[PDB]
RNA sequence: CAGCUAGUUGGUGGGGUAAUGGCCCACCAAGGCGACGACGGGUAGCCGGUCUGAGAGGAUGGCCGGCCACAGGGGCACUGA
RNA sequence: GGAGGAAGAAGCCCUUCGGGGUGUAAACUCCUGAACCCGGGACGAAACCCCCGAGGAGGGGACUGACGGUACCGGGGUAAUAGCGCCGGCCAACUCCGUGCCAGCAGCCGCGGUAAUACGGAGGGCGCGAGCGUUACCCGGAUUCACUGGGCGUAAAGGGCGUGUAGGCGGCCUGGGGCGUCCCAUGUGAAAGACCACGGCUCAACCGUGGGGGAGCGUGGGAUACGCUCAGGCUAGACGG
RNA sequence: CUGGUCCACCCGUGACGCUGAGGCGCGAAAGCGUGGGGAGCAAACCGGAUUAGAUACCCGGGUAGUCCACGCCCUAAACGAUGCGCGCUAGGUCUCUGGGUCUCCUGGGGGCCGAAGCUAACGCGUUAAGCGCGCCGCCUGGGGAGUACGGCCGCAAGGC
RNA sequence: GAGGGUAGGGCCCGUGACUGGGGCGAAGUCGUAACAAGGUAGCUGUACCGGAAGGUGCGGCUGGA
RNA sequence: AAAAAUGUAAAA
């Protein structure tokens, strides 16, 4: 039955990459949509698509990595460094405008889901608003 | 203001008096969790009309009796007995955990 | 845990009890020495310590432990408690001052007069 | 107070020349120049690569000593940088600097930073008039640090200003030599300065 | 041709039948004091040779230290498995505030801001890895926009 | 410390006060509370603040300021806004 | 107290007996001048009180200082108290004699049983300074009650296994509500404090003055993303044939 | 007589689910209670031998018990020393069982070796000790001590 | 209606002949059970028994081969 | 599958 199909969904993504595929799966849903809408919009990823599943719409999450690596172990780059929730459906973690945490100095992004829609950790800073705390990727 | 609250009457069998539960949640002063706590509070109905299980309102009034300092409002649904079970289920328990 | 386990039970306080029975924590406790009486130390030890058990004003009865050399404690001296363990010997948690009362300091010492109570000298 | 103690003993525990005197320090004996080794029966002896905190420890010492004055008022300072904002590690050098008797020492009234502390000590210092006898007082950016009227035809007074003649010195400091005045321009920047001594090191130190 | 500099040499020894041999061992660490820095840890059975021989295994290894006017570009959470270090970037004027051995590491990185601190163990050995290898992880601004680029 | 409660919970009528009210009285109805920790025991005046700490937290309430309570232990009411 | 001042007094300690150390330290020269002396000597005080007007507004006149003959100002003026802890590692500071598991130190590990940098004394050094150090207690280090920020095969720790009550958690789509939550406005959060700024007392401490936003809570307005809630539909979970 | 479990047909229901403080039930062996049975085995116990000693190792004999019924006890290295459920993450090999025009494919279960990955190491690795969510259980130096007191259960031993 | 008095229960503290076990100790006595098949594999719940560690029985686990 | 007990108390 799971639980936070978010909390899933990321972690396809972690093992996926971790193991360097070209993409992977997961059950369709409108928030699932908005997280690869900005995993996107940031550029996290080469894109997605409703597919199907012998009749049960999917996504297809394509994965986007880095260039090939010299010396020892040619380990390619991973594009996702780290990608890891925070609001559990166990901790519903809400946040102020004005307490918006920065991920990695910049470097890195909030997923988030605000009031008036989904923004980036700068994107609902600059609208002026706060929301649930989704995920960070960096 | 004068606060109100939106319960469910859990008792009426008193005269001119009845109980109700309120369910307030909020966030854990330190792990930030949504925790849900209740009180029960004594409700003045000079007419009687409202019955068990009935989801009112209750505002902070002039003191009735000792432990008695509000008044009912206005009903809110009648059918609520399943939630009634909530709270008689819990005192049953209790009677199982004594010696 | 889980964030319930927490909800509900809670992290358990610390809570440290005290290495030192003497009341208020009183900087110093007020006693008459009853027994002076010279004890072996320990398991590497060996060089009977000067030690003595004060039945302090405060109800109490412990031993307490006198350094520099020598002393001058007999069987109705007066002192204080410093409050300090010896772990060369069981049991004696209890520094005793110098002096202070009847127990007079240290002679002819020269460095850390403080801590052994002799008022510092003059070479001229 | 100041450690009354030899002086010109401790420029051997640095290891670095300071000039906690006057014409001496500057002749062929800052005492360091005839034993370039630290006090002590020892000192002339293979010494061992201190930790990091000893050296950071030394250091310090370092830049204490150079400003003669009590760690208590040395560590006061060192926080009341943290204080502020600004590079609170140059600041600290900063402030050392702003300290009244200090300025006196770089405007050329005295002949040693400590011959200084007495004069301004003596009130034979003013500031805008004030026969301002602390050897604290942080001189603000803009003041008259002249010589008071009883305090300007002395005998140890004259000696250190027309050995003063010309010799720039203080780039953020003015210096009417004519009626024995001089004035704080602005706050020293650190590139201005060059003390033997690393903040950073002293800065770490301070951080435990 | 770097600044090099130790951080700690042990001894360890042998049990065998008669007596107990040794073998020491130490960690070194070479930088130019800015973003050129490496590490390595040398063993021989004797305390200079072992030096010289973390010598060439240092000036062997490497890595290139993105800084900022002294300052690290980010912070991280680098667990080598016993140990857990975190670096964070701090204004200049701050101070190299770490553990005695990522103190020499950073300080030859041309570092001079920086706040770290160490978790779980405290193996001097293990932290050193763990410093290493989590300046291998940084990443400039530059780094991230090239592969997050990828046109 | 796991069960507690006779003014106990509520109602009608009354007393009493500046005033609501079992605050108190007579009569009537069985209710009231509790593992979201009742009842018991232990300890302690509360806060603004203070101490430490990267922060969160932890510790604390001397001085000054605000509220409270007591004036040898304990009870009572008179005078009066 | 300041500046100077020997290839470097005397004594004391060390020594490969050459020399090394205390150490510019002192002696001594010279300059300043705390203490002390003489003279002067406050602010804090203005108002109630008197007068014209109208007994007011406005305006003009007058009394009072515990501290104090204190602070402060001018002049005259003598080099003028220094102590405590530590020196094996942690931890900054090394050597000599005495002692011999004694004496005795000890915060942790430990030291002492003939050559102790660890007991005691000394020489010397290190830190700190009208203070130093001990004891006591609180936070810290302690990410060793772990929200931040732990962990459970063998190191401390999976309940012996099942059933189920409370409770906790909640699959994809559409709709209303807007409880949680998010944003604006507003009441509030008093003074003292903390912070920033300027200023007062020779500086500071101490203090005055001004500025800042503050969690939370009260009211009004707004939004709807996920949580919640009522409502409709589906079959991927579970169930059934 | 009766529980659980698996595969095929995708037919019905339509989020009905996961977990589970307390509680309820089960719970090896030994043990207790009334009654029954008793071949062999077998604490205790008797004897022989070894040994300084030998209340033991071995040999000879032997009771309770082991078995049935009904009732109670409720502990264990109850061990995978690894709580339960859903999801994602190379594969090679053999074995139990189920489906299918079948030198092979597909679902459930058992065992070895290993991608990535975790790990203090060992070692784990689609039967995780991997990556991630939900819930209960539990740990916070050794000894003291699973003791002492209190409370509850039991005929008792003793247990929580 | 303060308090006083009488009778009876609950909780807590101190104390007590004697007694139970525990911790501690440069040395004792008696054995040797454990770690190597520790010279009977060990551990273990329960039971019985013995100066003592421990042995033996019923079953169980390898942390045995 | 191998009959046979025991070495107190001062330094890395
Ligand atoms: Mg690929
Ligand atoms: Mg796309
Ligand atoms: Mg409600
Ligand atoms: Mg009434
Ligand atoms: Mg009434
Ligand atoms: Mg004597
Ligand atoms: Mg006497
Ligand atoms: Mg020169
Ligand atoms: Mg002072
Ligand atoms: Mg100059
Ligand atoms: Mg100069
Ligand atoms: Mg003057
Ligand atoms: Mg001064
Ligand atoms: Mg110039
Ligand atoms: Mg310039
Ligand atoms: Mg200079
Ligand atoms: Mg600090
Ligand atoms: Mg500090
Ligand atoms: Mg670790
Ligand atoms: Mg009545
Ligand atoms: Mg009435
Ligand atoms: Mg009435
Ligand atoms: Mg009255
Ligand atoms: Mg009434
Ligand atoms: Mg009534
Ligand atoms: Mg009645
Ligand atoms: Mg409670
Ligand atoms: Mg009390
Ligand atoms: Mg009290
Ligand atoms: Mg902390
Ligand atoms: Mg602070
Ligand atoms: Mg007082
Ligand atoms: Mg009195
Ligand atoms: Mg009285
Ligand atoms: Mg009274
Ligand atoms: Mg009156
Ligand atoms: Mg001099
Ligand atoms: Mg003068
Ligand atoms: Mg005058
Ligand atoms: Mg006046
Ligand atoms: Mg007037
Ligand atoms: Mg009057
Ligand atoms: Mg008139
Ligand atoms: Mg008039
Ligand atoms: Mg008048
Ligand atoms: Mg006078
Ligand atoms: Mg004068
Ligand atoms: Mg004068
Ligand atoms: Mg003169
Ligand atoms: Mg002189
Ligand atoms: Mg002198
Ligand atoms: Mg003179
Ligand atoms: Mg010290
Ligand atoms: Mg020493
Ligand atoms: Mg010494
Ligand atoms: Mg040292
Ligand atoms: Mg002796
Ligand atoms: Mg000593
Ligand atoms: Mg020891
Ligand atoms: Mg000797
Ligand atoms: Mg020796
Ligand atoms: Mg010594
Ligand atoms: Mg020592
Ligand atoms: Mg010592
Ligand atoms: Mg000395
Ligand atoms: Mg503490
Ligand atoms: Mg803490
Ligand atoms: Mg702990
Ligand atoms: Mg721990
Ligand atoms: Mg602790
Ligand atoms: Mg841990
Ligand atoms: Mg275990
Ligand atoms: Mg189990
Ligand atoms: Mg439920
Ligand atoms: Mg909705
Ligand atoms: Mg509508
Ligand atoms: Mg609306
Ligand atoms: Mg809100
Ligand atoms: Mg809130
Ligand atoms: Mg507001
Ligand atoms: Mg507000
Ligand atoms: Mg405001
Ligand atoms: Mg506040
Ligand atoms: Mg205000
Ligand atoms: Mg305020
Ligand atoms: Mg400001
Ligand atoms: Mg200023
Ligand atoms: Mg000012
Ligand atoms: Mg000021
Ligand atoms: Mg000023
Ligand atoms: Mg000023
Ligand atoms: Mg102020
Ligand atoms: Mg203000
Ligand atoms: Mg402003
Ligand atoms: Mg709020
Ligand atoms: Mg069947
Ligand atoms: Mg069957
Ligand atoms: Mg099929
Ligand atoms: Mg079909
Ligand atoms: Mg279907
Ligand atoms: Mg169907
Ligand atoms: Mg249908
Ligand atoms: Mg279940
Ligand atoms: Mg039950
Ligand atoms: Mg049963
Ligand atoms: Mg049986
Ligand atoms: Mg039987
Ligand atoms: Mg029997
Ligand atoms: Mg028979
Ligand atoms: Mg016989
Ligand atoms: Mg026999
Ligand atoms: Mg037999
Ligand atoms: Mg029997
Ligand atoms: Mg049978
Ligand atoms: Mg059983
Ligand atoms: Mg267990
Ligand atoms: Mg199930
Ligand atoms: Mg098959
Ligand atoms: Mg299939
Ligand atoms: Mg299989
Ligand atoms: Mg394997
Ligand atoms: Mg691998
Ligand atoms: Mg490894
Ligand atoms: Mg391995
Ligand atoms: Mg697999
Ligand atoms: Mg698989
Ligand atoms: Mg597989
Ligand atoms: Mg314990
Ligand atoms: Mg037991
Ligand atoms: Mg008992
Ligand atoms: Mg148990
Ligand atoms: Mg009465
Ligand atoms: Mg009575
Ligand atoms: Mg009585
Ligand atoms: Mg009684
Ligand atoms: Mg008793
Ligand atoms: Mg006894
Ligand atoms: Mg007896
Ligand atoms: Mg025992
Ligand atoms: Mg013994
Ligand atoms: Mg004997
Ligand atoms: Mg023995
Ligand atoms: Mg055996
Ligand atoms: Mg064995
Ligand atoms: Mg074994
Ligand atoms: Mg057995
Ligand atoms: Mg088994
Ligand atoms: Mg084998
Ligand atoms: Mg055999
Ligand atoms: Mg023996
Ligand atoms: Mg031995
Ligand atoms: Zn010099």
């Amino acid at each position: 039955m799971l639980t936070d199909p978010i909390a899933d969904m990321l972690t396809r993504i972690r093992n996926a990459t971790r193991v360097y595929k070209e993409s992977t799966d997961v059950p369709a849903s409108r928030f699932k949509e908005e997280i690869l809408r900005i995993l996107a919009r940031e550029g996290f990823i080469k894109g997605y698509e409703r597919v199907d599943v012998d009749g049960k719409p999917y996504l297809r999450v394509y994965l986007k990595y880095g260039p090939r690596r010299q010396g020892p172990d040619p380990r390619p780059e991973q594009v996702i460094h780290h990608i890891r929730r925070i609001s559990k459906p166990g901790r519903r973690v809400y946040v102020g405008v004005k307490e918006i945490p920065r991920v990695r100095r910049g470097l890195g992004i909030a997923i988030l889901s605000t009031s008036k829609g989904v923004l980036t950790d700068r994107e609902a800073r600059k609208l002026g608003v706060g929301g649930e705390l989704i995920c960070e990727v960096w | 203001p004068k606060k109100v609250l939106t319960g469910v009457v859990v008792s009426d069998k008193m005269q001119k008096t009845v109980t109700v539960l309120v369910e307030r949640q909020f966030p854990h002063p330190l792990y930030g969790k949504v925790i849900k706590r209740s009180k029960k509070y004594l409700a003045h109905d000079p007419e009687e009309k409202y019955k068990l299980g009935d989801v009112v309102e209750i505002i902070e009034s002039r003191p009735i009796s000792k432990r008695k300092r509000f008044r009912v409002l206005r009903l809110v649904e009648s059918g609520r007995m399943d939630l009634v079970e909530k709270y008689l289920i819990r005192r049953q328990n209790y009677q199982s955990l004594s010696k | 845990p889980t964030i319930n386990q927490l909800v509900r039970k809670g992290r358990e306080k610390v809570r440290k009890k005290s290495k030192v029975p003497a009341l208020k924590g009183a900087p110093f406790r007020r006693g008459v020495c009853t027994v002076v009486r010279t004890v072996t130390p320990k398991k590497p030890n060996s060089a009977l310590r000067k030690v003595a058990k004060v039945r302090l004003t405060s109800g109490y009865e412990v031993t307490a432990y006198i350094p520099g050399e020598g002393h001058n404690l007999q069987e109705h001296s007066v002192v204080l408690i410093r409050g300090g363990r010896v772990k060369d010997l069981p049991g004696v948690r209890y520094h005793i001052v110098r002096g202070v009362y009847d127990a007079a300091g240290v002679k002819d010492r020269k460095k850390s007069r403080s801590k052994y109570g002799t008022k510092k000298p003059k070479e001229a | 107070g100041r450690y009354i103690g030899p002086v010109c003993r401790l420029c051997r525990r640095e290891g670095v020349k300071l000039y906690l005197k006057g014409e001496r320090c500057y002749s062929p004996k800052c005492a360091m120049e005839r034993r370039p080794y630290p006090p002590g029966q020892h000192g002339q002896k293979r010494a061992r690569r201190p930790s990091d905190y000893a050296v950071r420890l030394r250091e310090k010492q370092k830049l204490r000593r150079i400003y003669g004055i009590s760690e208590r008022q040395f560590r006061n300072l060192f926080e009341e940088a943290s204080k502020k904002k600004g590079v609170t590690g140059s600041v600290f050098l900063g402030l050392l600097e702003s300290r009244l008797d200090n300025v006196v020492y770089r405007l050329g009234f005295a002949v040693s930073r400590r011959q200084a502390r007495q004069l301004v000590r003596h009130g034979h210092i003013t500031v805008n008039g004030r026969r301002v006898d602390l050897p604290s007082y942080r001189v603000r950016p803009g003041d008259e640090i002249a010589v008071a009227e009883k305090s300007r035809n002395l005998e140890l007074i004259r000696q250190n200003l027309e050995a003063m003649k010309g010799r720039k010195v203080g780039p953020w400091l003015s210096l009417d030599v004519e009626g024995m005045k001089g004035k704080f321009l602005r706050l020293p920047d650190r590139e201005d300065l060059a003390l033997p001594v690393n903040e950073q090191l002293v800065i770490e130190f301070y951080s435990r | 041709d770097f600044e090099e500099k130790m951080i700690l040499i042990r001894r360890t020894a042998r049990m065998q039948a008669g007596g107990r041999r040794f073998r020491f061992g130490a960690l070194v660490v070479v930088g130019d004091r800015q973003g050129r820095v490496g590490l390595g840890f040398g063993k021989a059975p004797e305390v200079p040779l072992a030096v010289q021989k973390a010598g060439y295994y240092a000036r062997r290894n490497m890595v290139e230290v993105p800084l900022q006017n002294g300052t690290i570009p980010h912070e991280i959470e680098v667990e080598f498995g016993a140990s857990k270090i975190v670096l964070k970037p701090a204004a200049p004027g701050t101070g190299v505030i770490a553990g005695a051995v990522p103190r020499a590491i950073l300080e030859l990185a041309g570092v001079t801001d920086i706040l770290t601190k160490e978790l779980g163990s405290r193996n001097p050995i293990n932290i050193a890895y763990a410093t290493m290898e989590a300046l291998r992880q940084l990443r400039t601004k530059a780094d991230v926009e090239r592969l997050r680029k990828g046109e």
